[PDB]
RNA sequence: AAUAAAAUAUUACUUUGGAUAGUUUAGUUUCCUGGGCGAUGAAGAACGCAAUGAAUUGCGAUAAGUGAUAGGAACAAUAAAAUGUGAAUAUCCAAAAUUUGAAUGCUUGAAAGUAUACUAAGGUAUAUAUGAUAUUCAAUAUCCA
RNA sequence: CUGUUGCUUAUAGACGAUGGCAUCAGAAAUCGGUGUUGUAAGCUUUAGAGUUUCUUAAUCAAUACUCUCGGGUAUUGAAUG
RNA sequence: GGGAACGGGCUUGAUUGGAACGGCGGGGAAAGAAGACCCUGUUGAGCUUGACUCUAAUUUAUCAUGUGAUUUCACUCAUUUCGUUAAAUGUUAAAAAAACAUUAAAGAAACAGGCGAUUGAAAGAGAUAGACGGGGAGUUUGGCUGG
RNA sequence: UGAAACUGUCCUUAGUGCAGAUCUUGGUGGUAGUAGCAAAUACUAAGAAGAGGAAAAAAACAUCUUAGAACUGAAGAGGAGAAAGGUUCCUAAACAACAUUACUUGGAUUAGGGUGAAUCGAUCCUAAAUUACAGAUGGAAAUCCUUAAGAAAAGGAUUGAAAGGGAAUAAGAUUAAUAGUUCUUAAUCAAGAGAAAUGGUAACAUAUCAUGAACUUUAAAAUGGAGUGUGAAAAUCUACGGAAGAGUUCUCUUUUCUUCUUAACAAAAGUAAAUUCCACUGAAAUGAAUCAAUCAGAGAAGUGGAAUUUAUUGGCUUUGUAAGAAAUUCAAUGAAUUGUGGUAUUUUUGCAGUCUUCAUAAAAAUUAAAGGGAAUCUUUUGCUCGUACUAAUAACCGCAACAGGUCUCCAAGAAGCAAAAUCUUUAGUUAAAUAGAAUAACGCAGGUAAGGGAAGUCGGCAACAUAGCUCUGUAAGUUAGCAAGAAAGAGUAGCUCUGGUGAUUAUCGAAUCAGAACUUUAAAGGUUAGGGGAAUCCGACUGUUUAAUAAAAACAUAGCAUUCUGAUAAAUCUAAAAGGUUCAUUACAGAAUGUGAUUUCUGCCCAGUGCUCUG
RNA sequence: GAUUCACGCAGUGUUAACGUGCAAAUUACUUGUCAUAUUUGAGUAUAGGGGCGAAAGACUCAUCGAACUAUCUAGUAGCUGG
């Protein structure tokens, strides 16, 4: 789950995540919250597991 | 003093015709060389009930002489047309019920409908359910020819004034009394928003010249001049009689 | 008895808002959008409803099969089988009066 | 009826937000702002609002590209 | 409403945001006489008229 | 006839309230100098950006600020970092300048949007009227072959 | 001495007041008297029109017979103990 | 009793113990409201009308130069009113049938300086002048007075 | 007391002296611990947390769990949406203020968290209507025109509906909160990419099949209401055969109660109702048919076929989905089952003809087919925005947690004609401007009454009284339809029986009607539930009206009558206008008026004032 | 455009309650009505000597025998109060 800039769509999210973190992404789906950021659930391919990029990232 | 009723109807805000289930303008074909040196055949395909009018609709399909295709018209349904016949148009057409002619074709005291008052203004005289006009005379010297109008004038008009040979139909519509204010309700259906008339006695001395005092009445004569200014002209215009005729 | 309620947003007994109270599993009773009754093909001349064509939406006969929406024969699919014999014999009759009757009868 | 009771069914807007002053006076049906004269191009002042003309005129705002051409 | 368009929830979310106090550590600066926010509002106290 | 709970009267102290006195980084009037906006996008509106900010202030995806030039040791509510190899501070300077707005490709309600051309995305141009030039045309409008 | 208080106090009563008793105080049931209503629940009278089911035993059956002048209530503003 | 002619205060008398609870509706000429009935303002407003002065709309006469024989005629050339896909104008050559009719084989006539009718120098708009004009505008409706 | 400015004299200057102005602004008293904190049936006991039920009963105690007792009664105080609200949604800490007592409670304070779509909507189309360039008008701002005026737009510009039209998603599970949106499983749609067919007599039929350009046409999207009959599904009720669990059990009860289920999308064992066509044959002694009708020699009935509709394929049972889910039990994650019907009611949904209109009850986007003959299974993607919560006796509008107002969807049992009053089930709630004691007067709400019975009073005002169903019976008057439920009289309960109304060849099933014994407290009346008659006046009738003192004899109405107008007109809006309304019109029409159904009759007067004249 | 009941709606009577109210027009019973001249949502049209009105001078945001709002304006007062 990220927040992102609200003017991006999620073809451009979808490449973004691939290519900052290396990974795989099927599927995204973005709600935008009422003060104004947009909330994107990124999900990853089933072979790229999502707790490794976690803890890569930091969140872990 | 307020605007009276009358007033405000020139306005048209909610006096506007109530057109909108209409099927057209009925009216002629535009004349052209077919329909001035020839003969256009059409078939009327169906009859078809036009609200805010009393007479029956025929959807008439004329073929393009010009062009491929078909040409739909909308005439208005002279009494004994059926669906399919042939109705033929022209200045040679045959003088059968529903063909068009120009008035200057027909012999005197045939019985047209639809006629035109100015040659190519499809259709002006003679249009209500159950009306006609009849041919009085030709004069080949200034080919105009005299018909009847149905209030019983008489008009002079170019023999080249196309008409409808026969009455219009739906007859007799007048002929039955209205019994209940409902089905008078529904007779303005399509038409203006002027159906429930209050008398101007009933008023008040702004709304109306007639809203009277302690007793109702109008307390001045209701026969006025032509000249008078719109909001005091009521009643009876330039009347040269009143009262009941023996 | 069970009481259910509108899936989607529109809270109106609208046409386009039909609903089947259908069962499900343990007594549920879901709601599910049924279509609206379209009208087939009538005959350009009669005004008859054709038969051998469904009564389906304008946009369902492209799903259709390209044979499941025309009747094999002249003017089929547009005309009834009444409306296409007179056809016929009108074509052929007229034409065979006239062939007498004018150009040196 | 005309006090409590027919205050009950007012739940349609007649004025939104308009695009050129901010404020809630852009009238839905007439298609024009009440405060600050939309579509109209020329802004919408009156002599006798001369208090309307101190809430919003030059020099009530940020002056983002004006402040520095009259320091200069 | 449930249905909004994308201007007139951004200006809804902001109203909320503008819907907080002073922070404690603001109000303990030299000088200082803020120590309440009176562009406060509650739903069921005040309407914010949009 | 009788007591002083209540009631009334004066003084002192306390209380509710904020007059009075002292005071002013606020106003009013007159005068002096200018009277320096905008299609190179104005004034106005909206949204956003401080390590902890809701307003306000400053600013615009280079965000309570960047570079350059002067300036010389600070800031502070609490931590951090950077700092005479240059901290605050200042400027008719330079780079940058979101959505709108005369608003101007088309549409715009609180509408999310969208067409073409040039240099998938990004960035420019395309409103109306109009002066000059180039260019392609229309009218037997005047002649003429 | 007087007042408060207690008897969820009375012959009194809007509240005060007023009247009675306060350890032989008071209250409580229970018991008997005195009243009100009308014969409780259980089993018996084939009470009993009739239909079933054996076959001429049963079953079901408004209502009605005995136990029954029954049962229930009765100061709460009743009266003994 | 007198007084502004119906006192809680004044004068003369009747009479008075301080604090009050529950009621009630005689009084406080009880509260609510610069009387709304009447009158006075040289104060207004709605409405009406041959009240006075005007005005929109209506109407009539003159002016505003189309051509050829003030009026009477003929034309079109401004102009009025219409119709279409401005789709055969003008002059020469030559009701038996609810069906189809197109993208041509090897043709489908020319010319006018008018798209087609309609009106026509009349009508309409302008200026001046007479009439009409509560449809409308402004204003007025003296004083004395046993109210 | 107070802690940094101030004073006296002379001239000068003035925003220079307050008890009033219903004076302005601010603060504060009596009233006064007074009036009140009384609509919405209702709370009690044990325990827990908490400073917060103590005590000489200080008779009351907020919140949560359990038990008892209850209310909304399914057109709800239930479960969900549109508008409006805007973070009110969830959790935790915390209770200074607020919710007419109090609060550990909160829609209140603080801080975090929460709204996921190729299939739901906006986005797309047009309706009433609306706005631009050029043009027309105007002193002016600006107005007109919306395809007419145009070298503009094959044809006509912009906007306009989260209830109109519209490509495509369902079941189960999951979160403290989102879910046709996430997870699993299972699909669907769109845009891509990899001389040209048979069969049937015919109606017509073939896992894409089986070429089909310009041009033209047709159809669909796409069209009122009523009432009757009927197919199907669901809910309720019921018969048969059980499985599992629960309640009652000293009096009985083979008893009472609960569960026994299944999606989108597709398949085709078996088999329906209705309508329309096709082939054979030719109807009279006329038949066929419905509840009603209605149909036939331009052709009936009969036999044999074809097509369409019936909430996705093809309507119902059935099948894949799919039992692996889910539900009910059992055990300590693992095991058990999940038949068949009905000649019953309601709702929904189609169908079939009938009636009704001086009413005839939208358009476009988009799609298909025809006439024509020009030419020669796999896989990829599916963007922007809304999505939390209330939707109301506490989240909306009324100054508020206001007995007022505000558009909808789903809808159990009893009883009855009834979606009536009354009671209960699933769900929700017991708190919704504070309680305790006593049981005075005067009140508000609901009642009863001896004898009389309107004698009260402006007036039967208020209350009383009749009331359902069945049979008999019913006057004058009348527009011959009515009056009429006239008026008036009789019957009605419980138990035990009898007979009538059908289907299939004795069984099966429906409430309805009639009748007979016996008994009693002699029976519609717990709730619901018409007082009746004789006249007079006005309005003919159904209808509308002064929101907030007048609901009426007032207005409207159909009927009657009058006036003008040939459409370049009549009325009439605008300052003007190739401007605007009736008018998408044409005398059976448009416009302007008086009287007010039907019957009967509308008398005499043209001097005056209007109006008119061909003078 | 028949008679009635029901969900709803209105407002005939009590000239009941309340009348510093639940409410700047509400409550209870009673009454009338409860689908075609019907009820109702949203969109849209009509604006101040104007609009709309089955006509009460009714309605046009608690404002109507001429709305609200700002300017002329500190309108004028032989009248009232200080």
């Amino acid at each position: 789950v990220f927040l992102c800039e609200q003017k991006a769509n999620k073809t451009m999210i979808k490449k973004a995540v691939e290519k900052r973190y290396g990974v795989k992404v099927i599927k995204v789906n973005t709600l935008v919250r009422l003060d104004g950021l947009k909330k994107a659930f990124v999900r990853l391919a089933p072979d790229v597991e999502a707790m490794e990029v976690a803890t890569k990232i930091g969140l872990f | 003093g307020r605007r009276t009723l009358s007033q405000r109807k020139g306005r048209g805000s909610i006096f506007k015709s109530r057109s909108h289930h209409k099927l057209g303008v009925a009216q002629h074909r535009a004349i052209d060389f077919f329909e001035r040196h020839s003969t256009v055949r059409g078939l009327v395909k169906s009859i078809e009930h036009d609200p805010g009018r009393g007479a029956p609709l025929a959807r008439v399909v004329f073929r393009n002489p010009r062009q491929y295709g078909l040409d739909k018209e909308l005439f208005i349904c002279a009494e004994g047309l059926y669906s399919g016949q042939y109705i033929y148009c022209g200045s040679k057409a045959s003088l059968h019920i529903g063909n068009v002619l120009p008035i200057g074709q027909c012999p005197e005291g045939t019985v047209v409908c639809n006629v035109e008052s100015k040659p190519g203004d499809r259709g002006i005289i003679a249009r209500a359910s159950g009306n006609y006009a009849t041919v009085i005379s030709h004069n080949a010297d200034n080919e105009t020819t005299r018909i009847r109008l149905p209030s019983g004038a008489k008009k002079t008009l170019k023999s080249n004034c196309r008409a409808m040979v026969g009455i219009i139909a739906g007859g007799g519509r007048t002929e039955k009394p209205i019994l209940k204010a409902g089905v008078a309700y529904r007779m303005y259906k399509a038409k203006r928003t002027t159906w429930p008339r209050v008398r101007g006695v009933a008023m008040n001395p702004v709304d109306h010249p007639h809203g009277g005092g302690n007793h109702q009445h109008v307390g001045h004569p209701t026969t006025l001049k032509r000249s008078s200014p719109p909001g005091q002209k009521a009643g009876k215009v330039a009347a040269r009689r009143t009262g009941l005729i023996r | 008895a069970v009481r259910v309620t509108y899936v989607r947003k529109h809270s109106y007994n609208t046409k386009s808002n039909g609903i089947r109270i259908v069962k499900t599993a343990g007594g549920n009773m879901t709601v599910q959008h049924r279509q609206k009754i379209s009208n087939g093909v009538r005959c350009g001349d009669c005004g008859c409803v054709l038969a051998g064509i469904r009564h389906i939406r304008p946009h369902q006969y492209g799903w259709l099969g390209k044979s499941k929406r025309t009747v094999t024969r002249a003017y089929g699919g547009v005309k009834c089988h009444k409306c296409v014999q007179k056809k016929i014999l009108r074509a052929f009759l007229i034409n065979e009066h006239n062939l007498i009757k004018l150009a040196a009868a | 009826t005309k006090g409590t009771s027919c205050r009950g069914t007012r739940h349609n807007k007649t004025h939104i937000l308009c695009k050129r002053c901010g404020k809630r006076s852009w009238h839905l049906q007439k298609q024009r702002c009440a405060s600050c004269g939309y579509p109209d191009a020329k802004m919408r002042q009156y002599a006798w609002g001369y208090k309307a003309l101190r809430r919003r005129t030059q020099g009530t705002g940020r002056m983002r590209h004006l402040k520095i051409a009259l320091k200069r | 409403t449930g249905h909004k368009g994308f201007s007139y929830k951004l200006k809804l979310g902001k109203k909320i945001h503008q819907n907080r106090g002073v922070p404690q550590w603001f109000r303990m600066k030299t000088g200082n006489t803020i120590n309440y926010n009176f562009k406060r509002r509650h739903w069921n106290r005040r309407k914010m008229g949009m």
